[PDB]
Protein backbone atom coordinates (compact mmCIF):
# COMPACT_ATOMS: atom_id res chain seq x y z
CA UNK A 1 0.00 0.00 0.00
CA UNK A 2 1.19 3.51 -0.92
CA UNK A 3 1.04 6.52 1.43
CA UNK A 4 -0.90 8.48 -1.20
CA UNK A 5 -3.39 5.62 -1.39
CA UNK A 6 -3.48 5.86 2.40
CA UNK A 7 -4.25 9.57 2.16
CA UNK A 8 -7.09 8.83 -0.25
CA UNK A 9 -8.74 6.11 1.85
CA UNK A 10 -8.46 8.14 5.06
CA UNK A 11 -10.09 11.21 3.51
CA UNK A 12 -13.00 9.22 2.04
CA UNK A 13 -13.71 7.45 5.34
CA UNK A 14 -13.62 10.73 7.27
CA UNK A 15 -16.05 12.43 4.87
CA UNK A 16 -18.38 9.42 5.00
CA UNK A 17 -18.19 9.40 8.80
CA UNK A 18 -19.05 13.11 8.93
CA UNK A 19 -22.07 12.72 6.64
CA UNK A 20 -23.35 9.85 8.80
CA UNK A 21 -23.04 11.98 11.95
CA UNK A 22 -25.12 14.68 10.25
CA UNK A 23 -27.76 12.10 9.28
CA UNK A 24 -28.15 10.83 12.85
CA UNK A 25 -28.08 14.32 14.38
CA UNK A 26 -31.01 15.39 12.19
CA UNK A 27 -33.20 12.34 12.80
CA UNK A 28 -33.02 13.22 16.50
CA UNK A 29 -34.05 16.83 15.89
CA UNK A 30 -37.06 15.57 13.91
CA UNK A 31 -38.30 14.28 17.27
CA UNK A 32 -36.53 15.87 20.24
CA UNK B 1 -35.82 4.51 15.68
CA UNK B 2 -34.42 1.24 14.32
CA UNK B 3 -33.44 3.41 11.37
CA UNK B 4 -31.35 5.37 13.86
CA UNK B 5 -29.43 2.35 15.17
CA UNK B 6 -28.68 1.24 11.60
CA UNK B 7 -27.07 4.66 11.13
CA UNK B 8 -25.28 4.56 14.49
CA UNK B 9 -23.85 1.24 13.32
CA UNK B 10 -22.78 2.64 9.95
CA UNK B 11 -20.78 5.38 11.68
CA UNK B 12 -19.08 2.79 13.89
CA UNK B 13 -18.22 0.66 10.85
CA UNK B 14 -16.62 3.69 9.20
CA UNK B 15 -14.53 4.43 12.29
CA UNK B 16 -13.53 0.76 12.49
CA UNK B 17 -11.90 1.06 9.07
CA UNK B 18 -10.23 4.36 9.99
CA UNK B 19 -8.64 2.70 13.03
CA UNK B 20 -7.23 -0.19 10.99
CA UNK B 21 -5.66 2.35 8.62
CA UNK B 22 -4.02 4.30 11.46
CA UNK B 23 -2.63 1.06 12.89
CA UNK B 24 -1.17 0.30 9.46
CA UNK B 25 0.61 3.65 9.38
CA UNK B 26 1.96 3.38 12.92
CA UNK B 27 3.48 -0.02 12.08
CA UNK B 28 5.11 1.39 8.94
CA UNK B 29 6.63 4.36 10.78
CA UNK B 30 7.90 2.15 13.61
CA UNK B 31 9.77 -0.03 11.12
CA UNK B 32 11.26 2.99 9.35
CA UNK B 33 12.55 4.71 12.50
CA UNK B 34 14.01 1.39 13.66
CA UNK B 35 15.95 1.01 10.41
CA UNK B 36 17.31 4.54 10.84
CA UNK B 37 18.27 3.96 14.49
CA UNK B 38 20.10 0.77 13.48
CA UNK B 39 21.85 2.53 10.59
CA UNK B 40 23.28 5.27 12.81
CA UNK B 41 24.40 2.61 15.29
CA UNK B 42 26.15 0.49 12.65
CA UNK B 43 28.07 3.54 11.48
CA UNK C 1 -34.28 5.74 25.22
CA UNK C 2 -33.91 8.54 22.66
CA UNK C 3 -31.83 10.15 25.40
CA UNK C 4 -29.58 7.11 25.09
CA UNK C 5 -29.01 7.47 21.34
CA UNK C 6 -28.19 11.16 21.79
CA UNK C 7 -25.46 10.01 24.18
CA UNK C 8 -24.30 7.18 21.92
CA UNK C 9 -23.95 9.84 19.23
CA UNK C 10 -21.99 12.18 21.51
CA UNK C 11 -19.44 9.44 22.21
CA UNK C 12 -19.06 8.79 18.48
CA UNK C 13 -18.56 12.51 17.81
CA UNK C 14 -15.80 12.59 20.44
CA UNK C 15 -14.05 9.60 18.86
CA UNK C 16 -14.40 11.20 15.43
CA UNK C 17 -12.29 14.14 16.63
CA UNK C 18 -9.75 11.83 18.27
CA UNK C 19 -9.27 10.00 14.96
CA UNK C 20 -8.66 13.23 13.02
CA UNK C 21 -5.99 14.17 15.58
CA UNK C 22 -4.21 10.81 15.28
CA UNK C 23 -4.23 11.15 11.48
CA UNK C 24 -2.64 14.58 11.89
CA UNK C 25 0.17 13.13 13.99
CA UNK C 26 0.83 10.20 11.66
CA UNK C 27 1.20 12.61 8.72
CA UNK C 28 3.64 14.76 10.70
CA UNK C 29 5.80 11.80 11.72
CA UNK C 30 5.83 10.41 8.18
CA UNK C 31 7.18 13.71 6.85
CA UNK C 32 9.84 13.89 9.56
CA UNK C 33 11.18 10.36 9.05
CA UNK C 34 11.24 10.97 5.28
CA UNK C 35 13.38 14.09 5.74
CA UNK C 36 15.78 12.09 7.91
CA UNK C 37 15.96 9.20 5.43
CA UNK C 38 16.71 11.67 2.62
CA UNK C 39 19.35 13.44 4.72
CA UNK C 40 21.30 10.25 5.42
CA UNK C 41 21.08 9.37 1.72
CA UNK C 42 22.35 12.77 0.55
CA UNK C 43 25.35 12.43 2.85
CA UNK D 1 -0.31 23.09 15.51
CA UNK D 2 2.12 22.28 18.34
CA UNK D 3 2.68 18.78 19.78
CA UNK D 4 1.92 20.09 23.27
CA UNK D 5 -1.35 21.50 21.95
CA UNK D 6 -1.89 18.06 20.45
CA UNK D 7 -1.30 16.47 23.86
CA UNK D 8 -3.85 18.84 25.40
CA UNK D 9 -6.61 18.22 22.85
CA UNK D 10 -6.11 14.44 22.93
CA UNK D 11 -6.36 14.28 26.72
CA UNK D 12 -9.53 16.40 26.84
CA UNK D 13 -11.26 14.31 24.17
CA UNK D 14 -10.34 11.06 25.92
CA UNK D 15 -11.67 12.26 29.29
CA UNK D 16 -14.88 13.49 27.64
CA UNK D 17 -15.25 10.16 25.82
CA UNK D 18 -14.80 8.26 29.09
CA UNK D 19 -17.42 10.33 30.92
CA UNK D 20 -19.89 9.74 28.09
CA UNK D 21 -19.33 5.98 28.27
CA UNK D 22 -20.10 6.11 32.00
CA UNK D 23 -23.29 8.08 31.31
CA UNK D 24 -24.60 5.53 28.81
CA UNK D 25 -23.56 2.53 30.91
CA UNK D 26 -25.60 3.84 33.86
CA UNK D 27 -28.77 4.66 31.91
CA UNK D 28 -28.83 1.00 30.88
CA UNK D 29 -28.47 -0.23 34.47
CA UNK D 30 -31.41 1.99 35.45
CA UNK D 31 -33.48 -0.39 33.33
CA UNK D 32 -31.71 -3.69 32.62
CA UNK E 1 -33.79 -3.17 21.31
CA UNK E 2 -32.12 -2.24 24.60
CA UNK E 3 -30.04 -5.33 23.90
CA UNK E 4 -28.94 -3.52 20.75
CA UNK E 5 -27.75 -0.38 22.53
CA UNK E 6 -25.79 -2.49 25.02
CA UNK E 7 -23.99 -3.94 22.01
CA UNK E 8 -23.56 -0.56 20.31
CA UNK E 9 -21.94 0.56 23.56
CA UNK E 10 -19.64 -2.48 23.70
CA UNK E 11 -18.31 -1.69 20.23
CA UNK E 12 -17.65 1.91 21.25
CA UNK E 13 -15.82 0.75 24.39
CA UNK E 14 -13.61 -1.48 22.25
CA UNK E 15 -12.77 1.39 19.89
CA UNK E 16 -12.06 3.63 22.88
CA UNK E 17 -9.27 1.27 23.95
CA UNK E 18 -7.93 1.02 20.39
CA UNK E 19 -7.64 4.82 20.24
CA UNK E 20 -5.69 5.01 23.51
CA UNK E 21 -3.26 2.43 22.13
CA UNK E 22 -2.71 4.35 18.89
CA UNK E 23 -2.07 7.53 20.89
CA UNK E 24 0.52 5.61 22.92
CA UNK E 25 2.34 4.56 19.74
CA UNK E 26 2.28 8.03 18.19
CA UNK E 27 3.87 9.48 21.34
CA UNK E 28 6.59 6.81 21.29
CA UNK E 29 7.44 7.41 17.63
CA UNK E 30 7.49 11.19 18.11
CA UNK E 31 10.07 10.84 20.89
CA UNK E 32 12.21 8.48 18.83
CA UNK E 33 12.33 10.66 15.70
CA UNK E 34 13.13 13.68 17.88
CA UNK E 35 16.11 11.88 19.42
CA UNK E 36 17.35 11.02 15.93
CA UNK E 37 16.88 14.58 14.65
CA UNK E 38 18.83 15.90 17.64
CA UNK E 39 21.59 13.32 17.16
CA UNK E 40 22.21 14.30 13.54
CA UNK E 41 22.23 17.96 14.59
CA UNK E 42 24.74 17.43 17.41
CA UNK E 43 27.08 15.68 14.98
CA UNK F 1 5.07 -1.52 27.31
CA UNK F 2 6.65 -3.53 24.47
CA UNK F 3 5.77 -3.11 20.78
CA UNK F 4 5.02 -6.83 20.53
CA UNK F 5 2.65 -6.48 23.48
CA UNK F 6 1.19 -3.54 21.56
CA UNK F 7 0.71 -5.76 18.51
CA UNK F 8 -1.07 -8.34 20.67
CA UNK F 9 -3.49 -5.91 22.34
CA UNK F 10 -4.32 -4.17 19.06
CA UNK F 11 -5.15 -7.44 17.29
CA UNK F 12 -7.39 -8.68 20.12
CA UNK F 13 -9.33 -5.41 20.28
CA UNK F 14 -9.83 -5.37 16.50
CA UNK F 15 -11.14 -8.95 16.44
CA UNK F 16 -13.47 -8.21 19.36
CA UNK F 17 -14.69 -5.05 17.63
CA UNK F 18 -15.38 -7.00 14.43
CA UNK F 19 -17.37 -9.70 16.25
CA UNK F 20 -19.46 -7.03 17.97
CA UNK F 21 -20.25 -5.37 14.62
CA UNK F 22 -21.46 -8.75 13.32
CA UNK F 23 -23.65 -9.21 16.40
CA UNK F 24 -25.38 -5.85 15.95
CA UNK F 25 -25.73 -6.23 12.18
CA UNK F 26 -27.60 -9.52 12.65
CA UNK F 27 -29.99 -8.33 15.37
CA UNK F 28 -31.15 -5.68 12.89
CA UNK F 29 -31.74 -8.24 10.13
CA UNK F 30 -33.85 -10.27 12.56
CA UNK F 31 -36.30 -7.36 12.35
CA UNK F 32 -35.68 -5.10 9.35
Amino acid sequence: MTWEEWDKKIEELIKKSEELIKKIEEQIKKQE
Amino acid sequence: IVQQQNNLLRAIEAQQHLLQLTVWGIKQLQARILAVERYLKDQ
